[PDB]
């Protein structure tokens, strides 16, 4: 059975999914939609607040809904929602996913501990780390620890702010307060735990999540600074230091520069942003943030969960607002995580790979890339050709090109274990798609796909880069929808096929293995669905400081 | 030859500042504190313990020739590699006998191998601990210190700008010292970061208000106003003006410009 | 010449090098040693072959704690360093007769690559050296071992890091003294980007050569920013000659006569010398007897003041053999000097202001760090136009081991890679030899 | 009273004599003396279940706050007395909405787009077509679709603060534009100011786009000119019935994103990287033009003080206190410049001294005049702290005192001379005189810019010289430290307020915020900040409509 | 005016911005000297030549 049929049958109730014809113009326009009706009603209720300024009006411009306006199944869920409920402005789960990433920074503790012992003659023990972690959980959300006559942040509005510690040293982990421990051996399957610890070694890290309200009022560049200020206050208080001496500057340099791990790197001037903003998150970094890898051993499922989160992050929020704005890019993104369509294509490719090569059963060669990418692209195209309702669902060429090529690229990575062979396969898929349907995506969709084969295995200046470390600022990729989310899946795919615990950074992977995050990173699909249903409670609202 | 001037001003406040800075002016001793009690209030070590190093003896760092380096005599704590430690004071704005920039300027004239930080609320010296202890003795025994208006404190320093308490002592949120009502003395019960002392340290009797007006280095309208020291103001204005002229450049560098223009 | 000033050039040992030299003979615009030094800083690239190899062997790619499991490439790069260097030479040079220089260091674990000036001449900025060197290193490695196409991009990533996803070579295994211009604080700041610990490592901890190299780079940067133009040029030249190059032995003699002294006694010595040399004169005597002075020659007064400043740093930090005191020394040297005389301090307040922030950001929670990590392109220590950072270079030479971010920690291979370059390691004697070469041409 | 701050001191210290040098301490019960601290502690305990064991706010950790009296603060020019915690930007929705209203605003010239339509596309532009275009963009800018079938849209109830308006220097055209979407210069500004604005603006037309508050909270300031431009393009396509993607459309884009756009703030260098429309990029004169006190008051001290209050929230509390640092932050470094009428007293003293001795705008800038005014106002300010112990216990940190004294000195110098750089030179004189009087100044690194200040105030070099109005948080000397930027914004405003100018640096910015439909009240940042401190301010961008009841 | 800065200045500078910076400094001083612009107006000449640098 094809995985998308269940959704088509519900989305096109009363109609044969294989029938080429239908009736239009018979739905009442916007009035067919619960959500459109709600929107129009709020627009009218807004008239008094706006004092005469015109507002949303369904009679301005395009009369939406001459065709049937679709509901969408969030893939891997049973949630069916109108597209508007998946717009990032309308979906608190998507916004909290981004805020939880922006507000996280990781700081090594071994250098600060060396400053204490070597420079300040102060001993560091499990008990003193535990006391420090208690102090920073008062200081990080805005509590005072040294000065008299301090004002403080209202704890009620920053209850999402906290700090935890993790270590590759099992002997130290057994001694740390479990209330503040991210326990690698408990969060990860045994083999993944062992892999993570071999790379992390006997090193200790704190994970600081600054308040959601702070990154909403300010930006991502605030996060490493806020973390570092309160790390400094917490060392001063917990270890009873002089509150302002030369050694303190060493904690600062360590926490803001020498021992810090941020989520995202800075942008060039044309698209200027500080750290911990979406354009700076490499694809492999995002795959490590998503936690599907540690709860599923289905490499297709793992890749698909990453693609869902990355579609929200890169296409809807980054490209659709930060870099553009407006109605934005909801359905460019939802095509990669709704109706189990991408699932059908990727499970086909994974099963083709399992049968012909074995998962991780081939070294990367052009023969293998060509074989797999071609076959999965043909299968994907044939699905749109056999199901008119499928093609009316993924109505925009860009959507189709991204989804077929995502299945082709991930499947190639499953066979070969090589992300750049994967992305080479993605570029083959795109030019084959174009030649089959005599179309591809929007006006500027294939800028990176026509340059892609040559730059996939390039070793030059701004061309060559291992795929896991490419991201939204890789030059070819810096402008266009329908690629970045899927590239995150391609970064995850060879590692999921191998059963790796992470793609690029074991510190990132452990730092999000934490039930106390607000967004559920083990399944971005399920969380986004909960947001679409208006059932997700975000952080950072201001109800406690504003009138009832 | 050259006779140092130290600071401008025609008032008693200015002369007090000059007295602090002049290394040949002998600071009057107002009290005595034992070596043990000073070490206890500092709070970095216990008396009798070996001084702790931060690096090996200095002569193991100097195998290659540096003629300029060897021009400078290291203080004894540097020779031995002793760790750097600190003392920090808050000085009440109600005529404490020493005041923050006054301290910085005094230390940089009188003492060797100084790292000193000035803030409104506290003033810190960080020095090789061996030599810090000799310097600290002078800073607590002499007229630079009044136990009511000069608080020893490494953290939570609030109080320089506050009203005095009902016994005439400066505020201290950690109450590292208390007024002994039986004797009238100020007694330290904690060390400078706020750990309890096993044995309290008597710092003696507060100076009276009139003595503070006489020896303090702060200007206050109800003692001697800054406004009355026309000489001091004239020199401050001259420094400001000269800095403005140098930054603007075109007048003070006019002959340099003329050579660059070939005129 | 343009200016009438002449000086005697004295070495770091306090002995006369060159007598009666026109000031312009040490101008960055004229001195051939300064020109070669700046050319070498721009064209030189450190290639870490051992780091490239180990990054590849572990797939430890693209920066701090990154690993890409399954993408490891195991190659004997260091064992074949000579062959690889010969290939780098062929790819980087523009002709067999040009000034391309390739030097293996540390048993082949590192290479110093000096890109030919012909390539710099047709490039817009100095990043070309790193870019061309990186391209040659990547191809040399791929060709040496016939690295297959699907592994080749890992070699690229091992050499140049996360570029172009990052704006710079984050996590790369090559480095340059100058970082890329996209990270400059101020326009024209390229030469100011060298941390004090690197300066100390390049001069092998020799106090006055470190402060000289810093002064040379800082003041040359002042020509690049347009600050040393027109009215201000003579101030910057005199600053270089006196504070950086021990003109007339003033710097050395101030330290020598105050070796058992304090910041205050250094001030007294400097003011007295300035009065003898008629650099300053009494403007007005006040009621108390206080004499308020004025400069007779503003650029020369600033140079005398800056020289006392470096001498006070050496005396006071040298007494502690602990560099943390450097910011405090720069601050209170200027503060005391102004209230001793009524004169404007070094750089008309900007050295003192720089020291205020430098003190704060080397003792507080908010940023900065220890003194060795600062430089003229740092937001904290950019403000003085060349007169402060030489003190930090001198101070870190005199630190006997009190820092966590020591020369060894931040700059551990910088000595082995760059300090064999004579003009870098020993700038005073070599700038004096350059001055002798042109003194009669001015 | 004899002094504008005495009323507040007497209320803040429970009737204690402001002149008495002694008091009692350690007798308040610590944190339990404060309603606000007790509330915070109780919420922290109630958070236990949500946090599942992770420790949290605990008043028994570290410093036992409240060994002295924990002060309430009067927001100056109001009767609101609030605890300091109510002025923390995290706790104060008015402060956050002030920043968001600034971040979410961009101005775009329309004359180039109109030239593309007529000159490249053969389409006529009339008042009627502009009015129809403004109706379309007020549907498109908040996320309503205008061209494509099967578009999803933003929930209008979440973005009711998003709108677009138009203004023009052409009175004849303004008479023909729809009043509902017009910012009317002749109605918003006193006659003389209106005439001045129109003389500089000329026959040009501009649209003011305010993108939704929720967008800048979810994203950043760099989003704003882009979001604006996307929906400007959609609205031209729709309102003028263009081909929905043809060559001329790229001209609208380049005009709206680059050639004809006015942003609030400029980009940062890499060390402090941020896109446009973030606080560090807002020049001091730009911020003084955003504040609207100039158009409702002709008291130059009042106008400057309202600017300083808004700028203290923006630059010290939000920019330096969070963007560049974070944590408990810098509330009271900032509140010293807008509470208890303390700065008011010093600045009203200085203005009256200037009125008597020089006249407002009565002198050309000279060093004699700067030295005279700055010295006198600094001495007066210092004497206030010496005369009133409760005043000095209020502004307990030196930095606070230095900033407030120098602000009065610098603004008063600008009042006499009409020259902002003479003002800031006076500010630097005030600082070093303050330091020599009390043998202290501010925090460890307070006076980096003040010791460099005299030389760079009138400098003409590279990164030194710059007319003061155009300096801002990225001016190198200013890039790091509290207790200066807010007051510099007042000094930027002061000579223009004394002259009765309608703006300081940009007339388009000034008109763009003369709009009752802003959420924060920019005619009095003091009043609005007070309303937030009282938890009476209703901000924009909350998510109640999309989250469970 | 077309100003071509000497190659000697480019040779001891790290990048090509030297030409704008030196030229700006020369223009500012040439104007201030030509007309003896007073100290309080001089920063406006600087701002006219080099714009909003260094706030931008
Ligand atoms: C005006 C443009 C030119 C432009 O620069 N962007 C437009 C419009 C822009 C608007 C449309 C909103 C509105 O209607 O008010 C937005 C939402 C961006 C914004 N400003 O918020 C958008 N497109 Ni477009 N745009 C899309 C797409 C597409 C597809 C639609 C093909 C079809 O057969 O319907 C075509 C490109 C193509 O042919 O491949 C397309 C073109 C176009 N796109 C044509 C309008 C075409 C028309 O007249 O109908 N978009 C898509 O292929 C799917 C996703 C969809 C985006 C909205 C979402 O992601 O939810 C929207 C993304
Ligand atoms: C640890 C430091 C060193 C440092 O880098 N920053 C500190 C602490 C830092 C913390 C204090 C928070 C806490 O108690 O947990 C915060 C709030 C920044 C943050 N991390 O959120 C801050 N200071 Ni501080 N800091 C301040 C100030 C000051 C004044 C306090 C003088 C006094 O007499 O009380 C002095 C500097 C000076 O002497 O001039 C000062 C120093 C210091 N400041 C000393 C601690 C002093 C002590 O041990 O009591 N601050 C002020 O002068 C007023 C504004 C106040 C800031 C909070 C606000 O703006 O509301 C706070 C701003
Ligand atoms: C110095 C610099 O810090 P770094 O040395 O780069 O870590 C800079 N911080 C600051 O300027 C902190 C300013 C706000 C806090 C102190 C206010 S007095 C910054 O984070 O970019
Ligand atoms: O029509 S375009 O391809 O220009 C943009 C599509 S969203
Ligand atoms: O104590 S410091 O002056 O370093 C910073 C005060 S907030
Ligand atoms: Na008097």
């Amino acid at each position: 059975k094809k995985l998308f049929l269940k959704a088509l049958k519900k989305k096109f109730e009363g109609e044969d999914p294989e029938e080429k014809s239908t009736n239009f113009y018979c739905f009442g326009g916007w009035e067919q939609s619960e959500r459109k009706r709600e929107f129009t009603e709020y627009a009218k209720k807004a008239a008094e607040k706006r004092g005469g300024i015109p507002f949303y009006n369904p009679d301005i411009g395009v009369p939406l809904g001459q065709r049937k306006l679709m509901a969408y199944r969030v893939s891997g869920t049973d949630a069916y929602v109108e597209g508007d409920d998946l717009h990032f402005v309308n979906n608190a789960a998507i916004q909290q996913m981004v805020d939880d990433i922006k507000r996280t920074v990781i700081v090594g503790m071994d250098t600060a501990h060396a400053v204490l012992e070597k420079r300040l003659g102060v001993e560091v023990t499990p008990e003193t780390i535990n006391e420090y972690m208690e102090v920073i959980n008062h200081a990080l959300p805005g509590g005072a620890v040294v000065q008299e006559h301090m004002v403080e942040v209202h704890p009620g509005i920053v209850e999402d702010c906290y700090a935890k510690v993790f270590t590759g040293d099992d002997n130290l982990a057994d001694e740390l307060d479990k209330r503040i421990l991210i326990d690698i051996n408990k969060e990860f399957p045994e083999e993944q735990a062992e892999q993570l610890k071999s790379y992390i070694g006997n090193r200790t890290y704190q994970v600081n999540r600054v308040p959601t309200i702070v990154v909403r009022a300010c930006d991502g560049g605030t996060v490493s600074r806020w973390s570092a200020m309160q790390i400094g206050m917490s060392f001063i208080s917990a270890y009873k230091l002089c509150a302002g001496e030369a050694a303190i500057a060493d904690f600062s340099f360590a926490a803001k520069h020498a021992d810090v791990i941020e989520m995202g790197t800075i942008m060039p001037a044309r698209r200027a942003r500080g750290p911990n903003e979406p354009g700076g998150v490499a694809f492999g970094t995002f795959a490590d943030i998503v936690q599907a890898s540690r709860v599923s051993d289905d490499p297709a499922n793992v890749s698909l969960e990453v693609i869902a989160g990355a579609a929200a992050l890169y296409d809807q929020v980054w490209l659709g607002s930060y870099m553009s704005g407006g109605v934005g890019f909801t359905q460019y993104a939802t095509a990669a995580y709704t109706d189990d369509i991408l699932d059908d294509f990727l499970y086909y490719g994974m099963e083709y790979v399992e049968d012909k090569f074995g998962i991780c059963g081939s070294e990367p060669t052009m023969d293998v890339v060509r074989d797999i990418s071609t076959e999965v692209t043909l299968y994907s195209l044939e699905q749109y050709e056999e199901y008119p309702t499928l093609l009316e669902d993924h109505f925009g060429g860009s959507q189709r090109a991204a989804v077929a090529a995502a299945a082709a690229g991930c499947s190639t990575a499953f066979a070969t274990g090589n992300s750049n062979a994967g992305v080479n396969g993605w570029y083959l898929s795109q030019i084959l798609h174009k030649e089959a349907h005599s179309r591809l995506g929007f006006y500027g969709y294939d800028l990176q796909d026509q340059c892609g084969a040559s730059n996939s295995l390039s070793i030059r200046s701004d061309e060559g880069l291992i795929h896991e470390l490419r991201g939204p600022n890789y030059p070819n990729y810096a402008m266009n929808v329908g690629h970045q989310p899927e590239y995150a899946g391609i970064a995850q795919a060879p590692h999921a096929a191998r059963g790796d615990a992470f793609c690029t950074n074991p510190l990132i992977k452990v730092a999000f293995a934490d039930k106390d995050l607000s967004f559920d990173f083990t399944s971005p699909r399920k969380s986004i669905a909960k947001g679409a249903l208006r059932e997700f409670i975000p952080e950072g609202e201001r109800d406690l400081i504003i009138p009832a | 030859s050259y006779k140092a001037q130290y600071t401008p001003g025609e008032t008693r406040i200015a002369e007090n500042r000059r007295k602090h800075m002049n290394p040949d002016y002998e600071l009057r001793k107002l009290r005595e504190i034992s070596d043990e009690d000073l070490v206890k209030v500092l709070g970095h070590r216990n008396p009798g313990e070996s001084y702790k190093s931060v690096h090996p003896p200095l002569d193991e760092m100097d195998f290659e020739e540096d003629i300029v380096r060897d021009l400078v005599e290291p203080i004894q704590g540097a020779k031995e590699g002793v760790r750097v430690r600190y003392i920090q004071f808050a000085d009440s704005m109600y005529n404490a006998p020493a005041q923050p920039y006054d301290r910085a300027r005094t230390y940089m004239w009188r003492y060797r191998g100084v790292d000193t930080g000035t803030l409104s609320g506290r003033q810190v010296i960080e020095m090789r601990e061996l030599d810090l202890e000799g310097v600290s003795k002078e800073l607590v025994e002499t007229e630079l210190f009044d136990p009511a208006t000069t608080g020893i404190r490494g953290a939570t320093v609030h109080g320089h700008s506050l009203r005095l308490d009902e016994n005439g002592l400066m505020f201290d949120a950690l109450q590292r010292y208390v007024f002994d009502e039986e004797t009238g003395h100020v007694v330290y019960v904690k060390e400078q970061v706020g750990r309890p002392l096993d044995e309290p340290v008597d710092m003696g009797q507060p100076l009276d208000e009139e003595e503070l007006r006489k020896i303090t280095t702060i200007y206050r309208k109800d003692n001697i106003a800054m406004r009355d020291d026309k000489e001091a103001i004239e020199v401050v204005e001259n420094i400001h003006t000269g800095r403005t002229m140098g930054g603007f450049g075109m007048d003070v560098f006019k002959e340099d410009l003329r050579k660059r223009l070939g005129d | 010449p343009m200016y009438e000033d002449r000086v005697d050039l004295y070495g770091a040992d306090g002995k006369l090098l060159e007598e009666d030299v026109p000031l312009e003979a040490v101008s960055p615009l004229k001195n051939p040693t300064i020109a070669n030094l700046v050319s070498d800083v721009k064209r030189s690239v450190a290639v870490n072959l051992a780091g490239i190899e180990g990054s590849l062997r572990k797939a430890a790619l693209g920066g701090k704690s990154n690993f890409i499991p399954g993408r490891e490439v195991d190659l004997p790069i260091v064992e074949n360093a000579e062959a690889i260097a010969e290939k780098i030479k062929k790819l980087v040079q523009t002709s067999e007769d040009d000034d391309t220089n390739i030097r293996l260091i540390n048993n082949g674990q590192q290479i110093l690559v000096q890109v030919p000036t012909t390539r710099m001449g047709v490039a817009a900025d100095y990043t070309v050296s790193a870019l061309v060197t990186g391209a040659a290193v990547v191809q040399a490695i791929i060709d040496e071992f016939d690295v297959d196409m699907f592994d080749a991009n890992a070699v690229k990533t091992a050499v140049m890091g996360r570029y172009p996803q990052t704006v710079d070579f984050t996590g790369a295994n090559l480095s340059t003294l100058l970082g890329p211009p996209v990270l400059l604080e101020g326009l024209g700041y390229g030469l100011r980007n060298i941390m004090a610990n690197h300066v100390v490592a390049i001069t092998r901890k020799n106090t006055l050569n470190a402060s000289a190299l810093s002064s040379i780079l800082e003041q040359t940067a002042m020509f690049e920013t347009g600050d040393a133009v027109g009215a201000f040029e003579r101030m910057h030249l005199l600053g270089l000659a006196y504070q950086g190059l021990n003109a007339n032995n003033l710097l050395f003699d101030l330290v020598k006569e105050n070796g058992k002294g304090t910041v205050g006694t250094v001030i007294a010595s400097l003011v007295e010398r300035a009065i003898e040399d008629r650099v300053i004169k009494v403007a007005k005597e006040m009621t108390s007897g206080y004499k308020m002075y004025e400069p007779a020659d503003w650029a020369l007064w600033n140079a005398y003041a800056a020289t006392g400043l470096l001498a006070a740093t050496i005396v006071n930090v040298g007494a502690a053999r602990a560099a943390q005191g450097v910011a405090s020394t720069v601050l209170y040297y200027n503060d005391i000097l102004e209230y001793e005389t009524g004169l404007p301090g070094v750089d008309f307040g900007r050295a003192m202001g720089t020291a205020v922030g430098f003190s704060f950001f080397s003792h507080s929670i908010y940023g900065g760090g220890g003194p060795g990590i600062f430089h003229g392109n740092h937001v904290v220590t950019r403000h003085s136009k060349g007169f402060a950072l030489p003190c930090v270079a001198a101070a870190m030479c005199l630190d006997a081991g009190t820092q966590m971010f020591s020369v060894e920690k931040t700059s551990g291979l910088i000595g082995s890679v760059y300090s064999e370059i004579d003009y870098f390691r020993e700038p005073i004697v070599n700038v004096a030899k350059g001055a002798a070469e042109i003194k009669d041409q001015l």
